[PDB]
């Protein structure tokens, strides 16, 4: 949840070295851990930040478990989460089978 | 040849042998393994303005080449050879405009003169024209423009001539594998060891 | 050799001890009117860490310097360098009283501990020798693998004053084979301490030095970011302009697009030091006009480095050389006038370089001067094989009749007689 919310922080920031550190840093707290909304929270940021470095396969990994994180809790994010995993789709030439 | 002790039939063919290696070929050609030890260790240091002219030569330079040749000039014609020496300087000359087919297509006779060290574009439309007239190049001159354009296409290899060529150097093998099948029978007749 | 864009203050601020005062000394020596900062930079930080020899060089240089500024249009304190004579020599005797006590003891940390802090005393006074004779010994004093790479680490740092980069890469290795191939895994889940970093940075510059900059680039371009502050061999700013142009030297374009562009590890590299990040993605992009002209304007500033300077011919004729081959790979026909104006040179410039290029390198063309084109040349490959073979076989026949007149003489034993 801290780190989610750290991650939130430096999302407005526009501090992506810092984003990738957190995301690495997250993902070991991530193996003995509840479920909650957090855990598809985080990798929203993870998909954003794997499009900013280029890697387009682990960002479309990302936004689905995201996405279904978000169906499971609901929306505004949902609708977004999947316009980013399309975004994904397209740029990993090629998903082309979102839907 | 075997030899124990230098002649200067050796001397004065080992110089002949630089001078030609340098007209026919663009540098010197490598003497077998087997030739004789005073060969590289008396005639060589002998015959060190002869290295001195290939260690020259090899620069591709030739008002340098030219200062040697006036350098060593006593040397060159008290062996009697001075002539060769010249056609060694044309030949490098010649070794100049040859390197310019690997680079340029469409060259000017001016930048050609500036580049072989000539002085003139008529000095490199003569020199031109003579290396195609001895199918040393394979070039054209341009009158009009003042250009040479090189083509280097001599065959494509499908003439009947490539296959007479083929044929005469084929059987030349063949002449040349049945004398040594006679000397391999004459030595298979002989005494065993 | 003249650049007001160096900031000194940032440069000394990034670097500490033998390797800024060296770094001081070389923008003092290479590049004038900047000299004057330099020195009193130098001065000071030569105050700290107590250094004679150095003090006198500066002040002597500073002296001349001031002679130099009094022509165009401090005072020795022999006080101050008697004292720290003193308190260097009386610190050797205390260090050596010590030594001598854990030696009488007979204790392995305490010995080796003693022979690192004599070591690194050693190094503050200015014994470019004696330094790595303390680490020397302090060799057999270990017992675990830390001790040895710390140990390493301290040979390698003062190596790298000495100049030993044969050395440097032999302990290199040495401290990469010794804690079972780098603990194995990596300490589960990535290491607080990054050594590896250390270590790359380190065989990267001692490759930079032996003037093997694809070894160099490769060993710089895995070094982690998180390892941040270094002073005592190289900067990550520093590491980021020498991988880089290292890197866009000697690597080919799929190369510089999975190890350079795509590395994520090197990006952040590529963050601190912009110019670089603009050169490299430039060259990629085919936009060889503005790489060049960043290049050059690069060229000054980076001319005044320590380590980087020696090769920054070397570098630039490697890159540029690089570039026209990357021009002209995908033409058939190019004009001479356009890749001129690419290249900012003049087309008969451009006309020599390309000849050059024919005559050894990866252009395979031929230059048409009359209408300025690059003309793209295609080896007929029949023709080719065929005067290449029929060559071969002439060739062929003058060794068997050349070794036919061999077996004849031989066999009637014709030979120059000796007397």
């Amino acid at each position: 949840e801290i780190y989610a919310l750290e991650i939130q922080m430096y999302t407005a920031q526009k501090n992506n070295k810092k984003l990738k550190a957190l995301y690495e840093q997250s993902l070991h707290i991530k193996s003995a851990i509840p479920h909650p909304l957090i855990m598809g929270v985080i990798r929203e940021c993870g998909g954003k930040m794997h499009l900013r470095e280029g890697e387009f396969e682990k960002a479309h990994t990302d936004f689905f478990e995201a996405f279904k994180n978000y169906d499971e809790s609901g929306s505004p994010r949902r609708t977004t989460c999947l316009k980013y995993l399309v975004l994904a789709n397209m740029l990993m030439k090629s998903g082309i089978n979102p839907f | 040849t075997p030899a124990m002790a230098v002649s200067h039939i050796m001397l004065e063919s080992y110089k002949k042998y630089i001078l030609v290696s340098l007209i026919l070929l663009g540098k010197v050609q490598q003497l077998p393994k087997y030739t004789s030890q005073i060969v590289g260790r008396f005639i060589k240091p002998l015959s060190n303005a002869y290295h001195e002219l290939a260690q020259v030569y090899s620069t591709n330079n030739p008002s340098e080449l030219r200062n040697l040749v006036n350098k060593h000039s006593e040397t060159f014609t008290r062996d009697n050879n001075m002539g060769l020496v010249k056609q060694c300087l044309s030949s490098l000359y010649k070794k100049n405009i040859q390197r310019l087919t690997k680079t340029f297509l469409t060259l000017s006779l001016q930048d050609m003169a500036s580049r072989v060290q000539l002085s003139g574009p008529q000095e490199a439309e003569k020199y031109v024209l003579h290396m195609i007239e001895d199918g040393e190049i394979f070039a054209s001159i341009n009158q009009k423009d003042g250009m040479v354009s090189f083509h280097d296409n001599p065959e494509k290899y499908n003439n009947p001539a490539m296959l007479h060529n083929i044929d005469q150097e084929m059987l030349k093998c063949i002449e040349l594998d049945e004398r040594l099948k006679a000397m391999d029978q004459e030595i298979t007749v002989n005494p065993q060891f | 050799v003249e650049n007001p864009s160096l900031d000194l203050e940032q440069y000394a601020a990034s670097y500490s001890g033998l390797m800024r005062i060296e770094r001081l000394q070389f923008i003092a020596d290479h590049c004038p009117t900047l000299r004057v900062e330099a020195l009193k930079m130098a001065l000071s930080f030569v105050q700290r860490t107590f250094n004679v020899d150095m003090y006198e060089e500066i002040h002597r240089k500073l002296s001349e310097a001031t002679r130099e500024l009094q022509n165009a249009p401090p005072a020795l304190d022999t006080a101050w360098v008697e004292a720290t004579r003193k308190k260097a020599l009386l610190k050797l005797e205390k260090l050596d009283t010590d030594l001598k006590n854990y030696k009488g003891n007979s204790i392995k940390e305490s010995i080796r501990r003693g022979h690192d802090d004599l070591g690194d005393h050693y190094l503050d006074c200015g014994d470019l020798s004696n330094a790595l004779k303390c680490y020397s010994r302090a060799r057999d004093y270990c017992t675990s693998a830390k001790h040895v790479i710390n140990m390493c680490l301290n040979v390698i740092k003062v190596s790298v004053y000495l100049q030993n980069w044969s050395h440097v890469l032999s302990y290199v290795s040495k401290a990469e084979s010794t804690p079972e191939i780098a603990e194995q895994r990596g300490e589960r889940d990535s290491q607080t301490q990054a050594i590896l970093t250390k270590l790359k940075c380190a065989a990267g510059l001692a490759e930079l030095a032996a003037r093997k900059y694809k070894q160099a680039a490769k060993c710089l371009l895995l070094a982690s970011f998180d390892h941040c502050d270094f002073p005592e061999l190289l900067s990550p700013s520093n590491v980021a302009i020498y991988g880089g142009l290292c890197a866009l030297a000697t690597f080919d374009r799929q190369e510089l697009q999975r190890n350079v562009i795509s590395s994520s590890s090197f990006k952040l590299f590529l963050e601190l030091e912009p110019q670089v990040r603009d050169i490299i993605f430039k060259f990629y992009e085919s936009k060889y006009a503005s790489c060049l002209k960043m290049l050059d304007e690069m060229k000054d500033n980076l001319l005044l480095d320590m380590y980087l300077a020696p090769h920054v011919r070397t570098l630039y004729t490697q890159i540029r050389n690089r570039a026209l081959i990357q021009y002209f790979s995908p033409y058939v026909s190019a004009d001479m006038h356009r890749m001129a104006a690419a290249f900012n040179t003049t087309v008969a410039a451009l006309e020599d370089e390309l000849t050059q290029l024919i005559l050894e390198g990866l252009i395979s063309a031929r230059v048409d001067s009359h209408s300025k084109i690059l003309y793209a040349r295609d080896v007929d490959q029949r023709s080719t094989t065929f005067e290449k073979s029929l060559l071969m076989g002439k060739e062929f026949q003058r060794r068997a009749k050349a070794m036919m007149l061999r077996a004849a003489v031989l066999r009637n034993q014709i030979h120059v007689k000796s007397p």
